[PDB]
């Protein structure tokens, strides 16, 4: 997938 | 180890007494899995922010296999399309980027 | 070079003629710009999946430098809350995981 995560 | 990344970087990983698969995701701050019963003290989370918040357990100082290294590091525990290393196990284990 | 977790890795990438930055993301089959005017062919590509899709426009075979390496590869454009090297573009570099 696509996965930038950020809190 | 030298993972290349021609597939998803998927590892095998130990915790909370299970056996489970995660993805190493250095675009990930936080580490989120799902389905693991963990002993000891939680608090709320409130992650994403794309749409709303997800909210998600939050353990401190789990211990976690990864890929063979057991470390320590705060695992993130709820809903997740797809578990995710983040970058705060991945100095644990002491994973470079190289090229 | 070898890049540490400890912050985001963030490098400078030349694309379309200007220098802008990226998130190396191992998490990201692919790669999404923002805020770019690519020249030739595109395609509409529907990406993510959660809330619903997102359209972006395809470019084929784009060449870009990544942290110093000129390299060739597929660049998603569209608006992307963080511009994104997924793994397309990491492999053309030959960024690998280690430790």
């Amino acid at each position: 997938f696509n996965f930038p995560q950020i809190t | 180890p030298q993972i290349t990344l021609w597939q998803r970087p998927i590892v095998t990983i130990k915790i909370g007494g299970q056996l489970k698969e995660a993805l190493l995701n250095t675009g990930a701050d936080d580490t989120v899995l799902e389905e693991v019963n963990l002993p000891g003290r939680w608090k709320p989370k409130l992650i994403g922010g794309i749409g709303g918040f997800v909210k998600v357990r939050q353990y401190d100082q789990v211990p976690i296999e990864i890929c063979g290294h057991k470390t320590i590091g705060t695992v993130l525990v709820g809903p997740t399309p797809t578990n995710v290393i983040g970058r705060n196990l991945m100095t644990q284990i002491g994973c470079t980027l190289n090229f």
